[PDB]
């Protein structure tokens, strides 16, 4: 698992892309925290 | 479309297997208990894996096989086979005179030879069903005068209509090929082919 | 404590443990509450009793601060809101001078 | 972008073996007044010498990347020191430290065959600068296995000066506010919280909340 | 803190090897009904007797973990049995059932 | 796929720290969730 | 790294399933930011 | 339902064992401390591996395997298993005849032999309990006149009603094939079977 | 643009393929379904692979096959094989003077041969479209008189124009040299290069 | 409870060691710095391995060994052993004489034998202390006089109390087995077992 | 603190390493560019490693051989290594009366001989500095009477100071054992210790 940890930490940003993936293709996105 | 072999084709001589391995494949789910218990249950088809090994081939010979197997392809159709150490004779006569009353289901069959047949098949003898490709083997057979009861795996997956004949001899299993995409043969410096090999599996 | 019982239980409860510092468990079953404290006869423990594993992680730079003010409801001002505030000399020494100031109600 | 001297490009054009040396210069944490101390590292595999200031060398291991974009970000940096090093976890562990600010600049050389530092920068003559900031935080990882080697390391986070943008620092009409009172043996004083000391005099919006 | 029992704590500080059981009481689902039936289980690879209350072994597989922390959560956890046991599948899988709330303790 | 979502849901922890450091890192926090 | 977003992007379904699992033990979901 | 062996049929000698492995499974958890202590918790139960191995086989002999193993896979019974190196009758007498007390749990027991039994056990010997297909292995035995006790591993899986009795002699193993799921034969072009191997695990 | 060879340049007789592989790739998704049935899907090119070894080259010959190898790379053009084991003149006449009907598509070709040519295919047969780079194998042949027809494999890469004419020899496959992009000869202290094989696909 | 050897039951022959390996496991944590130095730190506890490797054994010894290491596994006690190459004796004398004083820490030992002992330890000798089980080794000894001062490895768990007495002969380590779970046994068709070994552990 | 060695100890020439094998680190940051060019980074120290190779040992050298491992563990000094291969007295003379320069820096040094040496380096000499244990070997050499000059790699670790002195006689290695963390003997039945080695790496 700590591996696993350092690792995502290491690759945050694809994490964060992929994510967005997903709530653009419903229709939403986190840069509504942005703004919030 | 039968497989060519010795049978069909005698004077190729080296077109019978150099060895065979029949294999039994039972899909399962399996669990563990603490209690040391073990459960299986039976779900999905039983199939039989058939793995062949050929002798070195001449080149005529390998071109009727390679001839063959692309015929197959092309068609898409099924490889029968008929095992030639089962297909040695034990019981004989008119089995279009057998009677198979409807309805039976469950791993024992029972028939009416009339007194027909003649001689008894052995434990591990192969068995067929005339109207269905599933062939079973017969774990264990009585006698009662001309009535037989027969215990075959697997469990059929059919139930009796009525109308079946059984097939003692000359069962062929009906088969479908896993190398295909990636077939290949070595001319050998000698002249000959060598490690020709399929994997057969049956389809149902 | 006003609650306004519309709002959902769960969100009602975690204010009111903020507002107290106070924290609830399960574990061993029984539900508990656990304030924090000064405690008098901690429980010793020392490195050698663990697997060994260890990591320390210190937050300085978002976490602390020097100076506060806070917001209430106060009846001497006719529950209009009252603003208190300080400062902390000797911590403004400590930090270089930076100001940093934390803000509550 | 900024404008190397050209006898740095040319020398990079060509020569295929390079050498680099990182050095960084640290404020200490945890001065307690207001006067600090000052440490100098390399991850060079010998001491270096530049503006006759001594930087030491073996104590660094690694400097993350930097990445800054058209957006507005904290550009944040980490970089590692080993866990074996008694000073250096003893520089973290004390009780008394502030570190809340403390600078940090990190220089970037171009070292010679003869051991100068290559001029590149052509305001200061000298070697550029990979990055500069302030300390944000810090950690300590130690492993232990039942068998074999464990390891211990030490990070310290950097980031520049938006590192809390939380922080609000505007004025408002409070007189304890722009004086800066504190509370002391029983009565209030102005003291250092005043953004300015000349505020401390002004009871200015002392009437503001009734009025 | 819970104080537990000094001798635990000194057999525990002695001992070596050591045997655990998890004993589960559980409320049945789906009795339309208020009274409810319970059933009893272990992971233990024998079944065992608490307060005469018997209690079956060789369901159980494994138990999750269990955290919690100053914030309040729901602390959730799972347990795992085996899916060859024809009865649990079937008490899953009535339609009439319902155990919105059907009490449990590990 | 299928592997991956059960190490993911078992590890679920550790991608919301690595999303929290990459908001963080441009100054927002899914806290504002919490809130919300 | 790029190999790591190719795949998190190919199974971005299963991260936004344990970031739920992980806001919800706490209280909160994304769909907030659907609505808002 | 014992796996046929020469003493079952001793004109189908190749069926004896080629070399057994016998493994103990002791599923535990355990980790070490760095104070150089080491702990161990325990869940799940013990349970006795075995593993076979055959010679190249004939093709009758086959047969009787073969024969055996698909009336298993089509019941879904037990196979019972001898083990010849415990083949000792060193204890005798009326076993059933003995009392064992009720609620005796944990890995000692206690026996009255009413001074009926002749004979004592050693360590190693294999031993069971009437009533349940366990088997177990004595570690240490003691006399005190008629009384007897032996403490045995693993632990007892059961407490004791009062009606069990022991037993000594002709213990079998109760087992089932977890290999079965993929199994099958290969014939050789000497007309005989080979490369068979069975993977059991007791069971209850 | 021939691969040189003995039968080009008798004198370097080392250039003889000491043994030759000829892979079919089949590219096909398939998958086997709980009844048992199989099913698949195909979707992309059949191709032939071959691979060829040499033995001990001396510098001469080597230089020979460098020559070309280079002139290949050079050129990006592409190599041409001639394969003997299928080299018999068993079909001879004017080719040239066949009509085949425009719009015969998949795998079944029918020609009127007008009476001209002179004995027939043979399953195993190589055979070629004089427009096509392809080449196709013989599964089977018939005759009508005059009219003939073969069942080809694989399926026809394109629609007949009309224009077509039957090539049953001299066939030379297409080929580039997948295995290029890391090529290198070994040299010896005896004088003699080593370790060269070639890894060819064929292409259109 | 005592390994059952040699010494124990000499009628055993077989059941002495074939071989043995005594490794040292010391874990540090190690880091390299740029410039070149090497770091190391020393923490947690310095702990024995043992393996041994028994020759075949005949079935009654081997049943012997069987259950003491299944009453072992019941009791949950620790295992107890004796190296004979270490065995051999140097010192003798009535070591309950020997007196040492209190609050000596630190690799070095020093003890006043009042002139009681005869000879003197080699360098790599054992050496334990009476009321603790750790196992230490003699890195070299001076004597003054009847005043011994000695050098172990490693350094000593614990501070002198004062009522310590030394001991060189007979030394007993205290260990744990790490291949207790999965423990298993192949008879040979010789009639016997092979590979027998195990990997022990010091525990604390 | 040698390393034991037949020169130190002629009676126990098993000590003599069977081989060795010397090896440069030089950590580097390499890459390839698309234009083909190759483009490298260098940061952190080279090192020597050293690895070492033992016969079977018999008991008293073997003695020897731990009595310094347990000596240098409990000490946490340093191992001090012989080379060989090396030891040859070309350059001789006052060595103590040289004087060199302070500031040099980079990896040419130039000495003032003052006529004193007699004799010369040669290219793949070793080479070290009074005051400081690191091993330089020099690439090249250069007299300009009394003048010397030597380029000399690695790079210089220090500044020098003026003080420092040449050293070209009986140069030590000064190294730690990075094995050394899970070391251990086997003992064979012959009374024969084997399986030793050793890896080094030096350490400043």
């Amino acid at each position: 698992a700590a591996s696993f940890r350092e690792f995502a930490s290491s690759n945050s940003g694809a994490l964060r892309d992929a994510v967005e993936l997903a709530l653009n293709e419903n229709g939403a996105s986190l840069k509504t925290l942005g703004n919030s | 479309m039968r497989l060519p072999d010795p049978y069909t084709n005698p004077e190729l001589s080296g077109l019978g297997f150099e060895s065979v391995n029949l294999i039994d494949n039972d899909p399962v789910i399996r669990d563990e208990l603490p209690n040391g218990k073990v459960n299986e249950v039976k779900v999905s088809a039983q199939y039989w894996g058939i793995n062949i090994s050929y002798p070195e081939l001449f080149p005529d010979e390998y071109s009727v096989l390679d001839a063959f197997i692309l015929e197959y392809k092309r068609t898409g159709g099924y490889i029968d086979v008929i095992l030639p150490q089962y297909e040695a004779f034990r019981v004989r006569g008119n089995t279009n005179l057998v009677n198979i009353p409807a309805g039976q289901k469950g791993s024992n069959i029972t028939m009416d030879t009339q007194g027909v047949l003649t001689g008894i098949p052995k434990p591990g003898d192969l068995f067929k069903l005339s109207n269905h490709p599933k062939v079973y083997k017969i774990t264990s057979f009585n006698r009662s005068g001309n009535s037989w009861s027969i215990n075959v795996y697997p469990d059929l997956f059919i139930t009796t209509t009525g109308a079946e004949k059984p097939v003692f001899n000359g069962i062929l299993f009906r088969t479908k090929l896993m190398n295909g995409d990636a077939f290949g043969s070595t001319l050998n410096n000698n002249g000959t082919y060598s490690g020709i090999s399929l994997n057969l599996r049956e389809s149902l | 404590t006003i609650l306004d019982t519309s709002e959902s239980v769960f969100k009602n409860v975690q204010g009111l443990l903020e507002s107290y510092g106070g924290a609830i468990n399960n574990l061993s079953g029984q539900y508990r509450v656990t304030v924090e404290k000064y405690s008098n006869t901690p429980l010793e423990i020392n490195f050698l009793d663990t697997y060994g594993d260890l990591e320390l992680s210190d937050t300085t730079g978002r976490n602390k601060f020097n100076s506060v003010q806070a917001s209430i409801v106060d009846p001497a001002l006719s529950w209009k809101t009252n603003s208190i505030t300080f400062y902390n000399s000797n911590y403004k020494e400590q930090d270089k001078n930076l100001d940093k100031k934390l803000q509550l109600s | 972008m900024k404008q190397i001297l050209d006898s740095a490009r040319n020398y990079l054009k060509n020569n295929s073996r390079i050498k680099t040396a990182s050095l960084i210069s640290l404020e200490l944490p945890g001065s307690t007044g207001t006067s600090t101390a000052f440490i100098y590292l390399t991850d060079y595999f010998r001491d270096v010498i530049y503006n006759g200031i001594l930087y030491q060398a073996g104590k660094v291991k690694s400097i993350s990347p930097h990445k800054q974009n058209r957006d507005l970000s904290i550009g944040s940096l980490s970089f590692t020191i080993t866990g074996t090093a008694q000073d250096e976890v003893l520089k973290l562990v004390q009780n008394g430290v502030s570190f809340l600010d403390r600078t940090v600049s990190i220089h970037q050389a171009i070292i010679t065959e003869d051991g100068s530092i290559l001029p590149v920068d052509p305001d200061t003559n000298g070697p550029l600068l990979y990055f500069r900031g302030r300390i944000t935080g810090g950690g300590i990882k130690d492993n232990i296995s039942t068998s074999g080697v464990g390891t211990s390391t030490i990070t310290w986070n950097c980031s520049n000066q938006f590192y809390d943008f939380d922080r609000v620092n505007g004025r408002y009409t409070d007189d304890a506010s722009h004086r800066g009172l504190e509370v002391v043996a029983g009565q209030l004083l102005p003291s250092n919280g005043a953004k300015r000391l000349e505020y401390q005099e002004d009871y200015g919006f002392f009437h503001a909340n009734k009025s």
